[PDB]
């Protein structure tokens, strides 16, 4: 029930305990201690930042409007799921990372000027 | 049709190389610069975790080496600077009753001291150990102290100790420490039983060369830890499953005195010897080291030949400072000579005394532009320590001597089963789940 | 009108004064002046993300789904609005907070699965 | 098309490259360097703060409730929004920044307050 | 230049000239006299834009 317990549990359970983790991110002599606290601090905000992009700011389960294209990882939600764990799936997909992550911020962008768009 | 989902706190890590900070539970050494510890701060078992370790690549060492350089020199800042006393001494043989052991290793010097005011000189008559000085420029009697030619000598603070008060090392946020418990870890590879903590356990940060004092214990059986074992270029560390108790002594009644050396400035100095002069040394139990070493040997024996003849020797050569065993032993500075417990060969209430040497300027680290003298201490000195593993070198028969020059391999066999990872809780995943 | 000084005044006015205090929580010699600044971040900070986990992020009012357990406080809106100031009802309640804490972050939790269930 | 790429651009066309400039906010001798770093850190956190009060959280565009007295720029909306970069903007309407700002706050905490009473 | 050492105290080193080999000459620079005056009348074209000219 600690910080990374669910590490070697399924994703499909593992995603149940994202508040434990979430809240461990935060919390001459003297210097090499102010840059870890700075660096901590300066980690946390890139995270936030992205997620605000994404428009996934505020939660920690955030829905999107981007398909899965096959080619990334072709195997199925009862294998994904409970076959499979975050660490282990960090691995499979970490090279197509940054396609991802430029797909979800395109989709927002567009998500944003559309609903700006029908508000008038 | 499935569609990307993001999720935030995701129980992953990566390999990382961060900074450690550290910590310290509750006469000033090693302190005020580590936070206050807390109390059994926890200790995550991550059931089905399986992960990689590989000391000797393990930076926490480095982190440590560069800490405890760091500190020792920060506590010499404030100390007295012997460099008035860079003069001629005057040096006969000492007037006592002195074993044969004995002969030559004491000095009786008298030297000019500066005093508090500039223009005025003091004579001060005072017992040297002989490795701390050296003959000078065909001069019978006259002789320098040894680090007047290089080094700046300081005069350690006779309220610091040398205790090594153990040491923590935390985490920052972000970041974890990754605890292997397998009982049989040889260092490197996967560790099917990996734990998660906030901090380590406090190392005790002992200084010594060939045999390793106060650490831990193997839980079951010994084990030999090496970067590669068929690469003699290389140091093994053995950790001992059983501890084997020595007793040091230094059985010389001594009477430390002091001056004023300059304007609040005081030296201190051993005036006199009270009762016999003898050398100072080690007991060993030797059943008990007997036994040590054929449970070595039985392990050995699985990365070399089976049917093959380990040999243990003396080191070949080198320094003092690498020859023997060094420690700190109630604030001196011991040399002990290790030939009586490395002399056998093994084919297919007794005990062993050690002389040991005693030095008051040394160099600690390896390093060249500094020096420090230890200020004697007064009475009769006796310690008891816990001898937890050895520093072994390799040459059919396959011979092992005593090593351990280098620092970091003491660090190393406490840090080995830590590593450094970062927390990396961002991701995504298919879910059949569309805004 | 300036920072707390609704501190003596009522809840009920009090609350209408949020943003004053919000703005007054971000901005060898010179260290300490240093560390001083990284902490008021981590502080900051620290209260932004139990926001985003309890739901509340981006907003100074949020009212929840978490119902008022009598045993922590028994009194009625007409008091607790009108008489008590914000200073007297947080030591009133401060032992029964980390209580209700962890019941906002239930409650949270169990709204991110139940919508993430509805978008299917 | 990089950082500032857009920035001789018309206010019409550099709005699409917010992302751009969002994701280039973050990241004794070398005390200096933290001092760099943790200012970058205040500036980023204190525009967060304010999107947080004006209720423009997690968003790049915000559209508000506040409308646009002529008195600040009476250009009609394709003199600004494709004949006039957001330079030549910004010193246009430099004075009367203040009170929009000052507008924004105080729309935000009506529309706090209105939506708690809607949720009785 | 032939360079001696002696300590002058502990571990403290100071270097001086002992001596020198062969003659002893005043150390110079070279600039190329046309490069020079071409530089120069280069210089003075854009002065005269500042000044009469
Ligand atoms: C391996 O671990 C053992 C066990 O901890 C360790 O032995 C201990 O060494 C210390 C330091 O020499 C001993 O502490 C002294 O004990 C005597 C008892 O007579 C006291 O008089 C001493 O107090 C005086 O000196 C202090 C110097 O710092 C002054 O601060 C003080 O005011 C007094 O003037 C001091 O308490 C301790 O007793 C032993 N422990 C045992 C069980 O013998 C050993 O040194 C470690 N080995 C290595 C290599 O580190
Ligand atoms: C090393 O040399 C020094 C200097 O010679 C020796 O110290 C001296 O020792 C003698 C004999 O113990 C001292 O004489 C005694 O003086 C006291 C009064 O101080 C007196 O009560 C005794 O009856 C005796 O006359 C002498 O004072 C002392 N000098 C100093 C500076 O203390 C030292 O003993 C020698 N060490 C050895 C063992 O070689
Ligand atoms: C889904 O992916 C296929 C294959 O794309 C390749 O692998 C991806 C992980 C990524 O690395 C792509 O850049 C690789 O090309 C896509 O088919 C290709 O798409 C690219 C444009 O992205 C195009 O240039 C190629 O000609 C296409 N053909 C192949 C087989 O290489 C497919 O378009 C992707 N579908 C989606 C939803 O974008
Ligand atoms: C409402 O609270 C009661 C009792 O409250 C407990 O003591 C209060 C002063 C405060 O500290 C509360 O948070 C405490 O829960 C609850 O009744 C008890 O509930 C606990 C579990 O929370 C249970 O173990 C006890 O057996 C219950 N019995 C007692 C001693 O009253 C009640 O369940 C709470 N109800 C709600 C709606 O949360
Ligand atoms: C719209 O602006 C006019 C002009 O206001 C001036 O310029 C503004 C940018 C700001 O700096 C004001 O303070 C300036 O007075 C406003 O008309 C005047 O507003 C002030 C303050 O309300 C009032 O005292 C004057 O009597 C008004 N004069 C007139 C001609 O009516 C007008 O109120 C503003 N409207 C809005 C929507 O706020
Ligand atoms: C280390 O071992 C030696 C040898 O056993 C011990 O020396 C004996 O000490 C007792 C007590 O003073 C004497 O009665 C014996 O005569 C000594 N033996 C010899 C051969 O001289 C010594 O005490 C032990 N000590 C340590 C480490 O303090
Ligand atoms: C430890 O003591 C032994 C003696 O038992 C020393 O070994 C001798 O070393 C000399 C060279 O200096 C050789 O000529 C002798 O043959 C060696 N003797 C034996 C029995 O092998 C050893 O050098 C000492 N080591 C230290 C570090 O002091
Ligand atoms: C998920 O996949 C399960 C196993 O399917 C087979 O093995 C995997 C590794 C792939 O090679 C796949 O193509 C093979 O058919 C199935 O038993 C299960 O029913 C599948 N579930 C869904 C929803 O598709
Ligand atoms: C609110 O309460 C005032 C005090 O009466 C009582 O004590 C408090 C703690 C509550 O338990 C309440 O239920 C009790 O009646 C009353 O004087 C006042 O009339 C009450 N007002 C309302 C709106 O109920
Ligand atoms: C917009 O107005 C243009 C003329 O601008 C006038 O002067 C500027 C400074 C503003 O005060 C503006 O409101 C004035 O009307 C016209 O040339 C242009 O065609 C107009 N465009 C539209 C979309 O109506
Ligand atoms: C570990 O794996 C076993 C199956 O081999 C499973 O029953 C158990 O629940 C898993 N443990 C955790 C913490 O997920
Ligand atoms: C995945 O499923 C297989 C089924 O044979 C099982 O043996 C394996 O332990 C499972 N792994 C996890 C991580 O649950
Ligand atoms: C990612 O690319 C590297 C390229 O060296 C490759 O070794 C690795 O297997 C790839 N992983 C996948 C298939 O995601
Ligand atoms: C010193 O040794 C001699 C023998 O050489 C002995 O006669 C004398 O009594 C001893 N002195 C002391 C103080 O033990
Ligand atoms: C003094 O010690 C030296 C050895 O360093 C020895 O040769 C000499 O004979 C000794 N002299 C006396 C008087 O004991
Ligand atoms: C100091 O003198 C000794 C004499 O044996 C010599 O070996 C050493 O190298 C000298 N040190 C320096 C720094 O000159
Ligand atoms: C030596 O080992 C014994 C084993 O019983 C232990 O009690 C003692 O504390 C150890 N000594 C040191 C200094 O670690
Ligand atoms: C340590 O264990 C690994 C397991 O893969 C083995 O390959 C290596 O030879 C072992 N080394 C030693 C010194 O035991
Ligand atoms: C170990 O040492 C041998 C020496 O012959 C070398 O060939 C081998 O590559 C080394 N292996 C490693 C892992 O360093
Ligand atoms: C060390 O001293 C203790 C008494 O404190 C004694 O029981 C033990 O046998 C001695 N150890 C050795 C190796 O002589
Ligand atoms: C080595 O010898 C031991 C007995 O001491 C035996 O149990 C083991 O199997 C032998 N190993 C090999 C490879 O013969
Ligand atoms: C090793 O033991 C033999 C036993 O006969 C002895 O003669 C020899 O001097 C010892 N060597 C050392 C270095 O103690
Ligand atoms: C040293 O000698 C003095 C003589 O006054 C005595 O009081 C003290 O106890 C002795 N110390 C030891 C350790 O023998
Ligand atoms: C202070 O209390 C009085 C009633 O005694 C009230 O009229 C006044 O408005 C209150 N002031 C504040 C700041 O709440
Ligand atoms: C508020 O306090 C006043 C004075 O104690 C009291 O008269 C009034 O009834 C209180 N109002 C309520 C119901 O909280
Ligand atoms: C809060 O806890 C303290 C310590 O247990 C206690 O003295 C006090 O009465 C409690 N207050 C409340 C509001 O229950
Ligand atoms: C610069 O102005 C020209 C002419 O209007 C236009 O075509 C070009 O796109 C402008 N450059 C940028 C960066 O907008
Ligand atoms: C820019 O503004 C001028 C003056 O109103 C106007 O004549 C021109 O058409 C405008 N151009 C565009 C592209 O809006
Ligand atoms: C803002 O005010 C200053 C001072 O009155 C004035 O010089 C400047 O022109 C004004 N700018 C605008 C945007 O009106
Ligand atoms: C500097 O020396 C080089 C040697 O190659 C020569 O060509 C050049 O002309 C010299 N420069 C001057 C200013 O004399
Ligand atoms: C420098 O330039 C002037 C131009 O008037 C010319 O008269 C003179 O001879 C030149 N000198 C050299 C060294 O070229
Ligand atoms: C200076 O003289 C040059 C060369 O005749 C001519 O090109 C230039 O225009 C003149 N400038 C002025 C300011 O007379």
């Amino acid at each position: 029930l600690g910080f990374l317990g669910a590490a070697g549990s399924t994703m499909g359970a593992a995603s149940m305990t994202l508040t434990v983790q979430a809240r461990n991110l935060l919390s001459h002599w003297g210097i090499k201690q102010l840059q870890a606290r700075v660096l901590a601090v300066e980690h946390y905000l890139r995270d936030q930042q992205l997620l605000g992009i994404w428009g996934c700011s505020g939660k920690l389960i955030c829905c999107t409007n981007v398909p899965w294209n096959s080619s990334w990882s072709n195997r199925n939600l009862s294998e994904i799921w409970d076959n499979m764990t975050w660490l282990q799936w960090d691995k499979e997909i970490s090279n197509y990372t940054q396609i991802i992550y430029g797909l979800l911020e395109e989709s927002q962008n567009q998500q944003e000027k559309n609903e700006q768009d029908l508000l008038a | 049709n499935l569609w990307v989902t993001v999720y935030y706190g995701v129980p992953v890590w990566k390999d990382a190389e961060t900074t450690l900070f550290c910590a310290s539970d509750a006469n000033v050494w090693a302190t005020h610069a580590c936070v206050p510890t807390d109390p059994n701060p926890q200790e995550i078992h991550l059931e089905n975790v399986t992960e990689e370790f590989n000391m000797w690549k393990n930076n926490m060492v480095e982190q440590m080496h560069e800490d405890i350089i760091s500190l020792w020199d920060q506590s010499l800042k404030p100390c007295v600077k012997l460099t008035p006393l860079c003069v001629t001494l005057q040096c006969t043989n000492v007037t006592n009753n002195i074993t044969d052991d004995m002969r030559g290793e004491l000095k009786n010097c008298s030297f000019n001291a500066t005093t508090e005011l500039r223009n005025k000189r003091q004579k001060v008559y005072s017992l040297f150990y002989r490795l701390d000085i050296v003959p000078m420029v065909d001069l019978w009697t006259n002789y320098r102290l040894i680090n007047c030619n290089t080094s700046a000598i300081t005069q350690a603070c006779p309220k610091v100790s040398f205790e090594p008060i153990p040491i923590h090392y935390c985490a920052p946020a972000g970041f974890a420490i990754l605890k292997c418990k397998d009982k049989k870890f040889n260092g490197t590879g996967p560790c099917p039983s990996v734990s998660t903590v906030q901090c380590t356990h406090g190392i005790k940060p002992v200084v010594s060369t060939q045999l390793l004092l106060n650490g831990s214990l193997a839980e079951e059986e010994v084990i030999i830890r090496s970067e590669n074992i068929t690469n003699n270029a290389k140091n093994i560390l053995v950790q001992l499953n059983t501890p084997v108790q020595i007793n040091c002594t230094r059985p010389n009644n001594n009477t430390v005195k002091s001056i004023r050396i300059g304007p609040g400035q005081a030296f201190y100095y051993t005036g006199d010897i009270i009762g016999d002069i003898r050398q100072a040394h080690c007991n060993v139990s030797k059943a008990t080291w007997n036994e040590t070493l054929g449970k070595v040997v039985k392990q050995l024996r699985k990365h070399f030949g089976n049917n093959t003849i380990i040999r243990f020797a003396q080191s070949s050569g080198g320094d003092l400072e690498v020859t023997t065993h060094s420690f700190n032993c109630g604030g001196e500075f011991f040399y002990c000579n290790t030939s009586g417990l490395f002399n056998s060969t093994w084919i297919s209430n007794d005990s062993i005394t050690l002389p040991c040497r005693i030095k008051q300027i040394i160099n600690m680290w390896q390093r060249i532009g500094q020096a420090m003298y230890a200020p004697p201490i007064q009475g009769v000195i006796r310690c008891v320590s816990n001898i937890t593993g050895l520093i072994l070198t390799r040459d059919t028969t396959e011979t092992f001597r005593p090593g351990g020059g280098d620092m970091r391999d003491n660090w190393r066999s406490e840090l080995y089963k830590y590593k450094v990872v970062k927390i990396e809780p961002l991701g995504v995943a298919p879910t059949r789940c569309k805004r």
